[PDB]
């Protein structure tokens, strides 16, 4: 090719950054999700439903590992989430292949974070549309942190991404608190996701998955189906 | 042979809650003596030390480029290095020359940073780990120093008889040796202390 | 190691010993000397056993690739070319002695040999191997041209059966492989 | 549109060549003429502050012992010229025992010049006079950015040239003597620019078949003004 | 006029206009003449002044003992393809030790200017060449394009005002395949004087011509040898 | 809006969008072309119809069902030169599994290098986004048949009745009103509905010979083409 | 139309019309045909002289590509140059790597991805030519190709690429093709060509015929139509 090695972004008069806060748009008009990180554990959760009554349930997953205690969702656009998470799994056992040991939920994040960094300040890409939700429970106490397609990451107890974000914002901060079980929490976490679902909800329109002390684990439906029979 | 070009000696051995180390003093060309005051144990961190022996090029070298690596990883996370966790980064640096290796060998003593757990091991010249529960032995008069702590180690054992069983090891085994001498300085640390002494062994 | 390869009207007859061994101890007492490529296209492998093994997986790779492409079977002169393509480029690295045979709908039966040189040329029958300098005196006398299939199988039982008398390389178990149109039958002989 | 890096015109050659031509018409005047007996050379220095020090403006070099030089337009772009046509005299020398033709320097000098781009940027902005002595005598010769290069009898570059070429071709022809001709352009030097003409102002350069040497004159140029 | 920038984009009308262009800069350079007969090829170019006492400049330069050839056009993109054109000849002298046949010499020049004619990032290059050779089957003249096409030919002018040499050309092309050197070279030169303004005369000074010949090496004769040849001429009928 | 040069390459817009990706999705209907996929049973059935305007033309050089390995067919719609280009690394990465890990390729794995490809169409740029689509058929062991469907995003999903090229909206408003009595589907009903819909959407009642059926069955899991008289077969047995 | 200065470009609709413009530069050609009989192929170009100084025999549009390979090049004279010595280059590898002649069939495929290739980036141009390829073997029978400045390869029966792409075709499937010889094949070839536009509103032209089948040993050259003439002595009879 030619070459040509030129970046698509530059500075407005005011002082901003125009292609970034494009981005976030395509993110907030995203699938809906939710998480929230409880004393023993952090649950991860979100909205999953097919355009027709054609589609299959068992192809294509969004609640997806990284390591057997490291999970990993999503709220954007499809196709550029399995980019960052193929270039994750490499990543992390680079990490294993050097020190011999699982990498920590925090130092994965600042990685990560690195590539997303790439792609807005290089020649002629695009950045990310793709916002994140990273979880795990390492060290005894559990983490759940949220990445932007700017580059930059936090650190929440329960967040939304998503559709109707602003909704979910206050009722989260309407019902968390401090402590918490997992299988509590994993009922304020449908509660806030049934807020801005459709009218029906069954064990293939939502697809949940939890972080135990004991590693990380997608719960199949039979649990789902039984999670959500009449306990709200 | 080139392992046999400066000599050396690092013994260490595992006690009931601490745990110790030695090395020799001597530097020297292949028959010469150049000064008695080489080191060969290096602080890496608190409650954990390094010893290393072999090619005098390769001691100074590696403990530098394990330096470069061990403040780099200290500042990404808060958190103090595992035991566990610096074999596997040193087995990482000497594996990537393997057709161009350095001539040393490593010894690792120390304690644990959250409980009081020790760690002994110890490397070939390519990296292979090799952890056990007693003691790990490296440098040149290797097969004297496996004769004095066979007979005379102890599974439980304070600091005190920990001190005096690895100061005889050392003496009786470095002055069989003709290489390596010139004095014998011990690191023995614990929980709430690290204590540095040097033995009174033979200057010839 | 010895090997065997004889056509006749209909398509080819393989055979080998199997006895991998190593210095004067048998690593492996019996083994596949002969390894698939195509449907119809075998090959039985003398030399060094890491370079024939990492040749083999690249001509099937290639010439599995490439017959998918035509939407045809392939050609048994077109297997013996990339052989022939990697031995010669990669002489003074491989001991390879690859016989290839096989039956064609164009042609028919044919075999090929290609030693540790890297030349490649056709033949009635083959031989190869550590053990073939010793029936090379056997095997002209008595080969006829015209023969059936149940002769050649005949012919190179008791042809291998000599170089497998006893000499250090040599012996094991006899297994034999028929090509024709119909399709593939192999079999293994002992007593 | 009208025409940027590399594109051509509807009808003619590439403008940022033809602005590369325009460029050299703000340089300084400079005369050369050729003369059986050997080639003189003029030039003015356009001296513009008491505190400038004269002698560091320099506009005719030394390219080799028996070839001279002269400039005009860009002073920046110049000096890469004279570099190469200075190393590559020097490796004729190393790789033959002999000196190199006054025509086959520039033959070398115009390939470089026909490089812009980005192929392996820009064009150059400086016009070259070269004097010589070679083996069919004395030589003199031109060349341009475009690298349209040609012999020339008596050629004066720079600005105001225009108007030196016309009274030029009248006092020129072919039986000149070197003392003669240094006077003859000196003449139409005066009468082209308007500071009155000192021993500051200009400066000259003569090669000749039996004196190689001396390539440029000092304070013996002041008896040759108080002459005319 | 926005289609109009670059080599790479097309036209609406299925025209790319700088390889059109690329023509318009061959019409600034002077004309040139080349033809042959069975045995002997010569082409005839007319020389420029730049000034009133500088040098003319040169058109036709040797390049092979059986090769030579022409110029119209931009003088950088002339010495590019002589030193391609150099660099070709020798090789098959250093590794068949045979001359090159001229038919496939050219084919070389299409592919070499093919590739600035389709990629971004260089323009076409403005060139006119004509081309005499001798391969084993006698003599041949040759023009190529900047559009990359090359024609065989017996006869052909191009440059400025070159269509006035054409004309000439068609209707003596029958006498072309018989005639000898001493009329060959002033058949050809006969047809520079219509490409002239009606007021001067092609002069001694002004023009070359360069003979190859089947016996005969390539030979460029100029302003001291065209004497022999500017004798025995009518003048215009004026 | 067209702020910048969003309507040129692959930047984002305001609100998020792009359109140079979502103007390759109507980059197939130039094809004047449809395609059906249904997955009933043990087997999974390909129907995509042929376009002949021309005597001159040939009949064999028509084919769009597309062998990519033994076990694995596909059908391409949109343009033709995209297609062709797209079975280019099909063929040759399915191979590639072959080589590096020493088995048979899932159709589930193939699907995804495919849309990983045209990923970077779209994150690159200067580099155009291939307005091709393909569909996939074959068998995996414990899993049953499965039918996918890449997009020129790079977004893939598997699904059980599909419909491409110009008449989506209309064929598959049909098939959902088809799968939602889920009857026996028994290698016959599979071939019906596969007939009977692109024979209603285009509403034809069409000669034996201008369709193609590609076909993959737990008894026989080669890829296999059927033939003009058997495709007479089913068309008459359906004459009721 | 401003959305058409890239290749590498869409339209608001769908289509990239830098391939567009390129293609009906292949129409202001003059008209090439190609017909293959049942046991050989038989090409004919239609070339005019520039005006006199031609010097019969220069700049021809029937290539050689292979021993039994050849080119009907139309469009862009020089741009078919260099699209034939890729095709020079191409078979030369597959003899080198296989140890045989190239089939027709894989050389089209590797020429038209190669076509392709300048249809993507917007560094360089689609391609300004349509050609033609005709083959004949022992093992294969004859073949005659058809590749479009796109892309799109695939086989006909007869073909004419220039001017009379319509006003060609329309007479050549008056003819029983699959039954005669191609020695009865080159009389009825250069009728066609005298039919539609010879010399009418142009100056002059000159007939050129290629040949390729059982008689010449799968070998291709040019017609022994210098010898007896008889193509034009039969097609001039044609006047009323």
């Amino acid at each position: 090719e030619r070459g040509y090695s030129f970046s698509l972004t530059t500075f407005s008069p005011s002082g901003k950054l125009v292609q970034i806060e494009y981005a976030l748009a395509a993110v907030a008009g995203g699938a809906p999700s939710v998480g929230i990180k409880a004393a023993n554990g952090v649950v991860l959760a979100t909205e999953k439903k097919q355009k027709s009554i054609l589609y299959d349930e068992r192809s294509v997953h969004k609640v997806e590992p990284i390591t057997k205690h490291i999970g990993l969702v999503y709220s954007g656009m499809g196709p550029d989430y399995r980019v960052l998470v193929h270039r994750a799994r490499k990543l992390a056992q680079q990490y294993y292949l050097v020190y011999q040991e699982p990498i920590p939920t925090a130092q994965l994040v600042q990685r990560v974070a690195s590539v997303m960094q790439e792609y807005t300040q290089s020649g002629g890409v695009r950045p990310f549309g793709v916002s994140l939700l990273i979880c795990g429970w390492n060290e005894g106490r559990p983490y759940l942190f949220q990445s932007d397609p700017s580059g930059a990451y936090f650190a929440w107890k329960a967040t939304a991404m998503g559709k109707n974000y602003v909704n979910g914002k206050t009722f989260l901060e309407k019902r968390y608190n401090e402590d918490l079980e997992l299988e509590d929490a994993i009922h304020t976490a449908i509660l806030t996701l049934k807020e801005s679902f459709e009218g029906q909800m069954t064990e293939d329109n939502i697809e949940v998955g939890i972080c135990n002390e004991a590693g990380f684990r997608r719960l199949t439906p039979t649990e789902v189906k039984d999670y959500l029979a009449a306990i709200a | 042979s080139i392992m046999s070009y400066n000599g050396g000696a690092v013994m260490a051995m595992k006690g009931k809650n601490c745990v110790a180390i030695a090395a020799d003093r001597r530097f020297g060309i292949q028959a010469q003596m150049v000064t008695t005051d080489f080191q060969k144990i290096f602080p890496m961190g608190d409650r954990l030390y390094i010893g290393l022996a072999g090619l005098a090029t390769d001691v100074q070298t590696v403990a530098q480029r394990l330096k470069f690596r061990l403040n780099l990883y200290e500042l990404k996370e808060g958190r103090q290095i595992k035991p566990y966790t610096l074999m596997s980064m040193v087995a990482n640096l000497l594996y990537e020359k393997r057709f161009g290796p350095y001539y040393t060998e490593p010894v690792i003593a120390g304690l644990d940073p959250k409980t009081f757990k020790p760690f002994i091991c110890s490397l070939d010249l390519i990296g292979c780990p090799m952890v056990t529960d007693d003691f790990v032995v490296s440098g040149t008069c290797a097969e004297q120093m496996y004769g004095m702590c066979e007979s005379l180690w102890e599974p439980n054992m304070d600091p005190d008889h920990l001190f005096e069983t690895i100061s005889q090891a050392m003496l009786n085994a470095v002055d069989r040796d003709a290489v390596s001498g010139m004095g014998v300085i011990v690191h023995i640390i614990e929980k709430d202390k690290i204590t540095t002494r040097t033995l009174k062994a033979r200057m010839d | 190691t010895t090997i065997m390869a004889v056509q006749f009207d209909g398509g080819v007859v393989l055979g080998a010993d199997s006895r991998t061994t190593t210095g004067s101890y048998i690593a492996n007492r019996v083994t596949d000397k002969l390894t698939p490529i195509h449907d119809r296209i075998f090959c039985c492998r003398s030399g060094s056993a890491a370079d024939t093994q990492a040749v083999a997986d690249a001509v099937t790779y290639q010439l599995g690739f490439h017959s998918i492409e035509l939407n045809e079977p392939p050609l048994v002169h077109t297997a013996a070319s990339l052989f022939k393509e990697m031995c010669y480029r990669y002489r003074e690295d491989l001991m390879a002695g690859i016989i290839i045979a096989g039956w064609d709908p164009q042609e028919g039966g044919q075999v090929y040999s290609v030693p540790m040189g890297g030349m490649m040329v056709r033949q009635s029958f083959a031989i190869g191997g550590s053990g073939s300098s010793y029936i090379y005196g056997y095997v002209d006398a008595t080969y006829r041209e015209g023969m059936t299939k149940e002769e050649c199988l005949q012919f190179t039982a008791n042809a291998l059966a000599l170089a497998m008398e006893r000499d250090g390389s040599s012996g094991g178990v006899i297994r034999l492989a028929a090509i024709a149109e119909s399709g593939v039958e192999r079999q293994v002989l002992l007593g | 549109y009208d025409r940027g890096v590399n594109t051509f015109s509807p009808e003619g050659r590439l403008f940022q060549v033809e602005y590369a031509i325009e460029a050299i018409k703000l340089g300084s005047t400079a005369i050369g003429i050729q003369t059986s007996e050997g080639v003189c050379l003029a030039v003015e220095k356009r001296i513009t502050s008491p505190l400038m020090e004269p002698s560091s403006i320099e506009k005719i070099v030394e390219i080799d012992a028996h070839i001279g030089c002269a400039m005009s337009g860009l002073i920046a772009d110049a000096k890469t010229l004279i570099d190469k046509a200075r190393v590559e005299t020097q490796n004729h020398w190393f790789t033959y025992n002999e000196t190199m033709t006054v025509e086959s320097v520039t033959q070398a000098v115009s390939n470089l010049a026909l490089q812009f781009g980005e192929e392996d940027s820009r064009p150059f902005g400086v016009a070259l006079l070269f004097g010589g002595v070679d083996e069919k005598g004395p030589q003199l010769f031109h060349m341009d950015p475009s690298g349209t290069f040609v012999q020339c009898d008596a050629r004066a570059i720079g600005s105001a040239s225009e108007g030196a070429q016309s009274s030029l071709q009248e006092v020129y022809h072919k039986s000149m003597t070197l003392k003669e001709a240094i006077k003859s352009s000196l003449i139409i030097l005066k009468q082209v620019m308007e500071e009155k003409l000192n021993a500051t102002n200009i400066e000259l350069a003569t090669v000749q078949p039996g004196q190689n040497f001396h390539m440029f004159t000092k304070e013996e140029l002041e008896e040759v003004i108080k002459d005319i | 006029n926005q289609y109009d920038n670059d080599v790479t984009v097309w036209s609406p009308q299925g025209r790319i206009h700088q390889i059109e262009y690329a023509m318009e800069a061959v019409k600034q350079g002077s004309a040139t003449v080349g033809l042959k007969s069975k045995t002997h090829a010569v082409l005839v170019a007319l020389k420029r002044a730049q000034s009133e006492l500088a040098a003319h400049q040169k058109k036709i330069l040797h390049v092979d003992n059986h090769i030579g050839i022409s110029i119209a056009g931009l003088t950088a993109d002339a010495r590019l393809l002589c030193n391609f054109m150099r660099q070709e000849c020798l090789d098959s002298r250093f590794v068949f030790d045979r001359p090159l046949p001229v038919s496939r010499l050219v084919s070389l020049i299409g592919s070499k200017t093919q590739i600035p004619t389709q990629r971004y990032g260089r323009r076409p290059y403005g060139v006119g060449l004509l081309i005499a050779g001798y391969d084993d089957m006698g003599p041949h003249i040759f023009q190529t394009c900047p559009s990359a096409n090359y024609f065989d030919c017996r006869a052909m002018s191009i440059g400025a005002r070159s269509q006035s040499a054409r004309t000439y050309l068609e209707r003596h092309m029958s006498e072309f395949m018989e005639c000898n050197l001493n009329e060959l070279v002033k058949h050809g030169l006969r047809a520079l004087r219509e490409t002239l303004p009606a007021e001067q005369d092609l002069t001694t000074k002004n023009v070359s011509i360069g003979i190859v010949g089947k016996d005969l090496e390539f030979t460029i004769y100029d302003d001291d040898d065209v004497s022999p040849f500017l004798e025995g001429l009518e003048e215009r009928p004026q | 809006s067209s702020a910048g040069f969003d309507r040129h390459i692959t930047i984002f817009s305001p609100e998020g969008r792009l359109y140079q990706v979502e103007y390759a999705f109507k980059a197939i209907n130039q094809g004047g072309l449809t395609s059906v996929a249904v997955r009933g049973k043990d087997c999974a059935v390909i129907v995509t119809q042929k376009k002949v305007p021309d005597k001159l033309l040939d009949s064999s050089t028509v084919t769009h069902l597309f062998k990519i390995t033994e076990n694995i067919g596909c059908v391409m719609t949109g343009m033709t030169a995209d297609s062709r280009s797209q079975v280019q690394r099909a063929r040759y990465e399915a191979a590639n599994w072959k080589y590096k890990y020493g088995y048979e390729i899932p159709v589930d794995m193939l699907c995804k290098r495919i849309a990983d490809i045209s990923q970077v169409y779209t994150q690159n740029a200067e580099m155009r986004p291939l307005g091709c689509c393909m569909i996939l058929i074959g068998i995996d062991e414990e899993q049953g048949p499965q039918v996918y469907k890449c997009d020129p995003a790079g977004y893939y999903c598997g699904f059980k009745a599909t419909a491409a090229g110009v008449k989506q909206t209309e064929s598959t408003s049909f098939l959902e009103k088809k799968v939602k009595k889920k009857f026996d589907w028994t290698f016959e009903q599979t071939v019906e509905t596969a007939i009977t819909c692109l024979s209603t959407v285009l509403s034809i009642d069409f000669k034996p010979s201008e369709i193609e059926v590609g076909v993959v069955t737990v008894e026989n899991p080669k890829f296999r083409i059927l033939t003009e008289a058997e495709i007479d077969a089913h068309l008459v047995a359906l004459a009721e | 139309t401003g959305y058409d200065l890239s290749a590498s470009t869409f339209s608001p609709d769908g289509r990239v019309f830098q391939v567009e413009y390129a293609m009906k530069a292949v129409e202001n050609s003059s008209t090439a045909i190609g017909i293959r009989c049942k046991d050989g192929v038989v090409f004919g170009v239609e070339k005019l002289v520039l005006s006199k100084l031609y010097e019969e025999g220069s700049n021809k549009r029937l290539f050689n590509v292979d021993r039994h390979v050849g080119m009907a090049v139309a469009g862009l004279l020089a741009d078919a140059r260099s699209l034939a010595d890729i095709a020079r280059e191409e078979a030369s590898n597959f003899r080198s790597n296989f140890g045989y002649n190239i089939p027709l069939k894989h050389l089209a495929d590797r020429v038209a991805m190669y076509v392709h290739a300048y249809t993507l980036y917007s560094a360089v141009r689609p391609f300004g030519c349509s050609f033609m390829l005709g083959s004949y073997s022992v093992n294969d029978g004859a073949q005659l190709y058809m590749i479009d400045p796109s892309g799109v390869s695939y086989g006909y029966w007869g073909c004419a690429i220039g001017k009379a792409r319509q006003a060609a075709k329309t007479e050549i499937e008056k003819l029983q093709m699959k039954e005669m010889t191609c020695r009865d094949i080159v009389k009825e070839v250069a009728k066609i060509i005298y039919i539609v536009h010879d010399e009418v509103k142009d100056k002059a032209f000159e007939l050129e015929l290629s040949w390729v089948g059982e008689l010449t040993n799968g070998r291709h050259e040019i017609v022994p139509k210098d010898i007896r003439e008889e193509a034009e002595k039969y097609a001039k009879e044609s006047l009323k």
